[PDB]
């Protein structure tokens, strides 16, 4: 469980990326401020996402052990074919399955 | 005879968490403090 | 703490790592330094552990402290029986020791 | 020598390409495999210096969220794709290279296209960077570095033009690690740790390579603790 | 040297007695500190040799389970109180011990009351090993050896004397192994491990010895990485 859960921590000032691009600067460097956290209810995506965007799938984790990302993190990773909006857990519990059984899709 | 302690032998605080004793670990690897002290036992939490 | 810091050194990567994402979790109060922070999560009775097989952390701080714990006497069926032949009873044929 | 030396780490490999690598090695006392496979772990990923994409300079663009006309990928994909190429220096004398690449049209861009450089090698040629319809025109600069681990584009944050934007750093010919330590049984005691690693490698160097280099890293670093003070 | 080698790591210690020894060593890179006061603890507990008493022979007494008269303490009490007796042989020419002791009559037993033996030294001489009050005879010779680990007294079952009890062997000579990694300015870079891990001894050898040993039993093992198959 502990492994895939994602986190949100504290809601002051504006959460709305969705639309302004000075919404992505304001709130990214607002973010790297003390007022907006990685995980904020930000619709669309909370600063956590916009700061980090992973390619491969394990470029996500070593992120994690290099002390960048914790698991329970909302971060934005590239798979197969889409670009989703997964906490890197999530994306290693994939993992773990996706090896049990080599038939990953 | 002495009885030392050992993996089939059962503990338990006078609260009732009763328990037995599954694994023996080397001071080496088990839970260890910033200051080198390390932990004797090791309690699950789900029992709680 | 006291001894540690006159001992001579500070804080570790490895716990101010375990503060970054035990404020995540919502156990210190976000701003204060980690001396002042590293009180607060002792306070609450748990502080910073390390695995001991890897050396690294256990991310999150895990209580710790001194429980006395008894141990329980051993019946005489805790002597593991195992039986491969015996005594038999005599009007009933069944296995008896 | 026969009975304890004898008796020493049976050094087994197993390597198919330069990619995956198995290393067995067993018998070890009670608990050595964790005590050194562990550390092997953390020097095969951080210390193997590396090679990646430390910044790059569309012409046209300014941000890095910008898109490029002709262009069907987007800024973003692109810089990340980036991420993917995996080049080679030779030599100490190349710390920071820049490799140039433009190409303009109804092309297909890949890694092959950039203009090749002397002590400088590319093993991954036909990776893709991106799809050019008409009239599409990318010219790009993207520097290259060797370092160690993983560095976030905003800890370096470098500057060759000021138009430039910078990329996360993945310093690691060495994809991943992965070591188990299984008992095994030899004659009389039963406890035994076996140790296995799995290491993984994006072609770069070679398992056994890398597995080397990690130990003399090790090695080293035990030396220095020689001169008192 | 002086730009990168000469920034070596300075290793700096401090020990007072043969018990405790800090060590410190920096700058080192990233994470490395870590990388390596685990390794060294895990040896430095698992591995390093040491002395303990391996068996003992009071003249009167036969099993472990009896009580001396005009001796408060129990044979159990005592074998005990030996258990925590740390000695300190000189050479390998001294694999197995044997410390002779009597005392009579209404005086306190302690370790310095053992009769000397030539290459070998007694750290702990106060120790109480029992209380003598009138008429009070004890004649015992205590074995003592050079092993590593933990050993069951049931495991070994020493035979000097028929009418001898076994002991429990506490062989590593390291009571305990602390080691921190706090953050260290140099100049350019501020991410800098700074390692210093404190060791405690019995006396047997010293933190600096068991330290030197520990980092060989690594070197050693990193060896055995040489022959594939």
């Amino acid at each position: 469980y502990y492994i895939t859960q994602v986190r949100k921590e504290k809601k002051g000032a504006g959460l709305e990326f969705a639309t302004p691009e000075e919404a992505l600067a304001a709130h990214e460097r607002g973010e790297v401020a003390l007022n907006a956290p990685i995980k904020v209810a930000g619709r669309e995506t909370s600063v956590g996402r916009l700061k980090y965007v992973f390619a491969n799938p394990d470029e996500a984790l070593l992120a994690v052990a290099h002390g960048i990302v914790d698991l329970q993190d909302v971060v934005t990773v590239r798979y197969m074919g889409k670009r989703l909006e997964t906490s890197p857990g999530r994306i290693l519990f994939a993992r773990i399955v996706a090896e049990a059984v080599e038939d990953e899709k | 005879q002495k009885r030392k302690l050992q993996v089939g032998d059962k503990l338990a605080n006078r609260h009732g968490n009763k328990g037995v004793v599954a694994k023996i670990l080397p001071v080496e690897d088990m839970p260890h403090l910033p200051d080198g002290t390390p932990v004797d036992v090791i309690l699950n939490p789900l029992g709680v | 703490f006291g001894k540690r810091k006159g001992e001579g050194f500070g804080v570790d990567k490895r716990e101010v790592e375990v503060l970054r994402r035990a404020e995540k979790l919502g156990l210190v109060t976000p701003g204060k330094t980690p001396e002042e922070q590293l009180k607060e999560l002792f306070l609450q009775g748990k502080v910073v552990l390390y695995d001991g097989r890897t050396g690294e952390p256990i991310e999150g701080p895990i209580v710790v402290g001194q429980m006395f714990i008894m141990k329980l006497y051993h019946m005489v069926e805790d002597k593991m029986h195992a039986r491969s032949t015996g005594p038999y009873s005599l009007i009933t044929q069944q296995p008896l020791g | 020598m026969l009975d304890s030396k004898l008796k020493a780490p049976v050094f087994t490999v197993r390597t198919q390409g330069r990619e995956y690598g198995e290393f067995v090695l067993e018998p070890l006392e009670r608990g050595f495999g964790v005590t050194l496979g562990n550390p092997l772990r953390r020097i095969l990923l951080s210390s193997i210096p590396g090679t990646a994409v430390t910044s790059v300079y569309i012409e046209d663009v300014l941000h890095e969220f910008s898109t490029i006309p002709g262009v069907k990928e987007d800024v973003v994909e692109i810089i990340l794709n980036l991420k993917e190429l995996v080049v080679r220096f030779l030599n100490p004398s190349l710390q920071t290279v820049t490799l140039l690449l433009k190409a303009e049209g109804p092309k297909e861009v890949k890694a092959r296209d950039f203009l090749p450089v002397a002590d400088v090698e590319i093993m991954n040629p036909d990776l893709h960077i991106a799809t050019l319809e008409e009239g599409g025109r990318l010219n790009m600069e993207v520097r290259v570095d060797r370092g160690v681990g993983y560095v976030p584009a905003e800890k370096h944050g470098i500057k060759d033009r000021i138009n430039a934007i910078p990329v996360d750093a993945v310093f690691s010919p060495v994809r991943r690690v992965a070591f188990q330590v299984e008992d095994t049984r030899l004659g009389q005691r039963t406890d035994l740790d076996k140790l296995t690693l799995r290491i993984w490698t994006d072609g770069s160097v070679t398992p056994l390579e890398a597995l080397n280099q990690a130990v003399e890293i090790l090695r080293e670093h035990l030396t220095y603790f020689s001169n008192p003070q």
